[PDB]
């Protein structure tokens, strides 16, 4: 009973392990590409502020 | 006869006192075993949840 609690223990918990595991990384995933959306399209309609900038500090 | 009866007390007496000590032999023996069991039970769901804990602080770090 020893050996059989140990076991059925271990797959038990294996398997809360990978499932909240890949649970969890593929939620990161997507937060992650929202994200980079996020700022890649706010950054898109705040553009040619810089270019402007730099064009304008590089030359004389 | 008397030590007739007698040494067949004195084999009564000496098989009542070792079925006793055979009892209190027994009951320390079931008690140490559940002792390791249980020490065992106790140590794995430690030895267990650990590595559960550590295993969602990587990930969610990674």
């Amino acid at each position: 009973e020893a050996e059989a609690k140990a076991k059925a223990l271990e797959a038990q918990y294996r398997e809360r392990e990978r499932a909240e595991t890949e649970a969890l990384l593929a939620r990161y995933r997507e937060r992650a590409e929202a994200e980079a959306k996020a700022v890649r399209e706010k950054a898109m309609a705040r553009l040619d502020e810089a270019v402007a900038l730099v064009l304008k500090e590089v030359l004389p | 006869s008397k030590l007739e009866a007698i040494l067949s007390q004195e084999v009564e007496a000496e098989i009542q006192a070792l079925l006793q000590e055979a009892e209190a032999k027994a009951e320390a023996v079931k008690r140490e075993a559940e002792e390791k069991a249980k020490a065992l039970l106790q140590a794995r769901e430690r030895a267990l949840e650990a590595q559960y804990r550590a295993a969602l602080r990587r990930a969610e770090s990674a």
